[PDB]
């Protein structure tokens, strides 16, 4: 019964502040391979791929089966839903997941306007 | 009476572009169509040195080279002498995308391919443009009829330096130039490997082994 636990589920932040989003693979004998982050503006199912760089710092902790996104200098435009996606390491134990991914429940972020 | 002999030679030309970089590669080889094995020697004619992983090209460089059992109609061998063509989409896990086509003909004991290959949106620091791929993992292609032609779908993955994988969704349409007996749904198991290369992959030796099989016993 594998799940990615994503925290925080919902958050309100002031502009110029920072947010860390954490995703952890729980209740699994599988390991993390590739990791990806997506943004959905309110409504849009169109996914904007957040690359490591600029205001986005993407880190992975393979031993803890966790990965995180840190956003700096938050804007009102950053408002919306953040999604994490991971693929599974190839191994005999998780062989039928070797082409599959798993996503977190998502983070809904509201950035309150400042000045 | 079969025009497909136990040994057939191969001559091909690929023209393409990956992330804007143009190239031409020519090929000659030989294989055993009824044993599903083939070796190719490939040479870069324009665009050397290639700035991208050679492995993204290798499945573009002929299902005529497939060991088919007698109880599965062989779409590809029936297609000769006139021949067939395929069109393929390849969607990688990092939103890299390729499209490829091949027109396959025959003269005497030799197959002729004209291949077009186009790839785009490969991230500059991903495994394709940084050349971090090692090989394609063995695969199983699902073969099925739609719109009177043969479709192939296969989950593919490149092993990367460091033991990770780089996944791709392959979808192919195979179109014979004449009416043939269409098969029921079946699978093709593949292994592809670069046997040898020079430093910049200007010269590549490439081997494929493909065999067809049922996933379920025929209808009773």
């Amino acid at each position: 019964t594998q799940r990615v636990e994503q925290t925080p589920t919902t958050t309100t932040k002031e502009a110029g502040e920072s947010l860390t989003i954490n995703c952890v693979l729980r209740d699994s004998s599988c390991a993390l391979d590739s990791t990806y982050w997506y943004f959905t503006k309110k409504g849009a199912t169109k996914k904007e791929s957040l690359s490591n760089g600029g205001r986005y710092a993407e880190t992975v902790n393979k031993a803890s089966k966790s990965f995180s996104l840190r956003i700096s200098d938050l804007r009102v435009e950053d408002s919306g839903t953040y999604h994490c996606k991971a693929y599974y390491s190839w191994d005999a134990n998780c062989w039928n997941l070797r082409y599959s991914y798993i996503e977190g429940g998502g983070t809904i972020l509201t950035v309150k306007p400042s000045r | 009476a079969s025009v497909i002999k136990p040994e057939m030679k191969i001559k091909l030309r690929m023209e393409g572009a990956v992330n804007g970089h143009k190239f031409v590669i020519e090929g000659e080889g030989i294989g055993k169509p009824y044993e599903g094995t083939q070796t190719l020697d490939l040479t870069v004619k324009e665009g050397a040195p290639l700035p991208f992983s050679y492995d993204i090209l290798t499945p573009a460089f002929n299902r005529a080279f497939t060991k088919y059992p007698k109880d599965i109609p062989d779409y590809f061998k029936q297609a000769f002498p006139e021949g067939y063509s395929w069109e393929r989409s390849m969607t990688y896990e990092d939103q890299g995308i390729c499209i490829a086509t091949s027109d396959i003909t025959m003269e005497g004991d030799c197959f002729f391919y004209k291949i077009r290959f186009d790839g785009t949106n490969f991230p500059p620091n991903g495994p394709v443009m940084q050349k971090k791929t090692l090989k394609w993992e063995p695969s199983t292609e699902k073969m099925y009829v739609r719109d009177g032609v043969l479709k192939g779908d296969v989950n593919m993955a490149l092993l990367l330096e460091g033991g990770g994988h780089y996944r791709c969704d392959f979808k192919t349409t195979y179109k014979a130039k004449k009416d043939v007996r269409l098969p029921d749904a079946h699978k093709v198991d593949h292994r592809i490997e670069i046997l040898s290369h020079d430093k910049d992959y200007n010269k590549v030796r490439l081997y494929e082994h493909a065999e067809a099989r049922y996933s379920m016993l025929p209808s009773q």
